[PDB]
RNA sequence: GGCUAUGUAGCUCAGUUGGUUAGAGCACCGCACUCAUAAUGCGGGGGUCACAAGUUCAAGUCUCGUCAUAGCCACCA
RNA sequence: CUACACACGUGCUACAAUGGUCGGUACAAAGGGUUGCUACACAGCGAUGUGAUGCUAAUCUCAAAAAGCCGAUCGUAGUCCGGAUUGGAGUCUGCAACUCGACUCCAUGAAGUCGGAAUCGCUAGUAAUCGCGGAUCAGAAUGCCGCGGUGAAUACGUUCCCG
RNA sequence: CGGAGGAGUACGAAGGUGCGCUCAGCGUGGUCGGAAAUCACGCGUAGAGUAUAAAGGCAAAAGCGCGCUUAACUGCGAGAC
């Protein structure tokens, strides 16, 4: 099926499959399933044209994909714009939430660079 | 469309503009689609796709657009083929139009995304739509990369105003 | 005054086939072995063609010129 | 004293099917508790809040042991593996959590598919693996010092390495 | 033994014919895609091209396509340079 603008997987559960786009987890889809009455372990093909409208009807309720990525986006751009000590530390792509940085910081710094 | 615009859009487009002739009247002449393809030479697969899928969201055998001139900083040479067009009139165009005020724009993610200017002052206007998506065609399954593509609409028009009431009456968002 | 020849990693070298840059070995830098060195083993990154002009698959791979360099010819009265 | 182009030592969590998630259901030892530990009820998805009860403790409490067993599901995929990083919303200690705390919920979902030369521990209730407690301490353990549960493989021998 | 450059080939189509078409540059607009690729509209405009050096030429284009083809024939040849 294509919900809120992507291609979800067919052959996993509902729950899973859901939790394919970027903004739903395994909660979110658990309470979606529940809103709309389908049951959690049917998988996508077994659905009918309606269930799949009523499932991408209440996708709608949350932000998704695009809209949640400008948001995000906009947060940081605001941040660094500002120019406090967490806007200094993005625009430095540094540990943000008071790590370490003597050792330790691989995920924000990247791979290492010789001297 | 076609008698809609035969009907009411004309008598409603010389009520809008104060046009003093018939002929004055705008209209919208061709319109034509175009996929600028690199490194086809490469393979050819994708030229083949690109070809296809022109096939599909315009009912028309599309023609390839070979290479003029030979640029050393890409890797073409004038004999090469580098992209495929085709040309719509009259039904096709008007067909292709309705077909796409319809079902493409509601489906992409951006909205309004036609811009209000866009306009090269000679009452032509120009889109790019990115992938070959977002419109009537196979499923994603059994098709190959997403392809962006130009649809440009050439009309009578003499200004951009008379451009864009022409695009507003066939319902365009700008 | 005349001809020939050569000019590319830090050094030594191949360059090649005008698409194409280019590859190597030492060297260097991190790691290891050692009480500490050397020796030794492991991993890694490096040159864009002596330049100035033109023609074209800019081209280091063609042609001209300037410089640096090596060679030997500069004779008979 | 917490800086950050880099280098090293000691650890923790993994890279999955001898496993992950959900439901049901068993079996410990040791230790701490009056500025303290709290049965139970109500509110909250939750960390917690409010009322209230017993305890100066073989009497009341921390307290749920976890791996285990039974049933379902996932079917080898960077995945229903992994849990780093980041956006948003909170709780508590404290005069005060910006530099610079712990914890909770929603979203995000990085490297990693068993690790070069080399190198370390261990001979039996040992190694491996699973949880529980304490001192320091308003708060702040993957460290340290302890406690139990499940429970192996291999030793022909002294030629070589170290003492 | 004055000043500058080329040749010792190529092509069964790059030959014949019928029909058809015009280059190059600049400016706007348009996904990747930019100084420069393909698409659309304008403005000045032969500055393009002609297998290859230069010169003399080239709109009935001698420049560029498509279909059919072998006149890249045999015997000659008034008259000229």
């Amino acid at each position: 099926a294509r919900i809120a603008g992507v291609n979800i997987p067919d052959n996993k559960h509902a729950v899973i499959s859901l939790t394919y786009i970027f903004g739903i987890g395994r909660h979110t889809a658990k309470n979606i399933l529940a809103a709309v009455g389908i049951t959690e372990t049917t998988k996508i093909r077994e659905l009918d044209d309606a269930q799949l409208d009523a499932i991408r009807a209440e996708v709608a309720k949350v932000p998704t994909e695009g809209d949640l990525r400008r948001e995000i986006s906009m947060n940081i751009k605001r941040l660094m714009d500002l120019g406090c000590y967490r806007g200094l530390r993005h625009r430095r792509s540094l540990p943000v939430r008071g790590q370490r940085t003597k050792t330790n910081a691989r995920t924000r710094k990247g791979p290492r660079k010789p001297i | 469309l076609k008698a809609r615009y035969n009907d009411e859009l004309k008598a409603k487009l010389q009520e809008e503009l104060s046009i003093k002739n018939v002929m004055e009247i705008p209209r919208i002449t061709k319109i034509t689609l175009n996929m600028g393809v690199g490194a086809a030479a490469t393979d050819k697969k994708l030229l083949d796709g690109a070809v296809a899928d022109m096939q599909l969201i315009a009912g028309q055998k599309p023609v390839v657009t070979l290479a003029r001139k030979s640029i050393a900083g890409f890797k073409i040479r004038d004999g090469w083929p580098i992209g495929c067009k085709v040309t719509l009139r009259g039904d096709q165009m008007y067909e292709f139009l309705d077909r796409l005020i319809s079902i493409a724009i509601p489906r992409i993610r951006d909205f309004r995304g036609f811009s209000a200017k866009s306009f090269d002052g000679r009452g032509n206007y120009s889109m790019g739509l990115k992938e070959q998506i977002v419109f009537p065609e196979i499923d994603f399954d059994k098709i190959d990369r997403i392809r962006g593509m130009d649809i440009t609409i050439t009309t009578t028009a003499r200004t951009d105003d008379e451009g864009r009431a022409l695009m507003r009456a066939f319902g365009f968002p700008f």
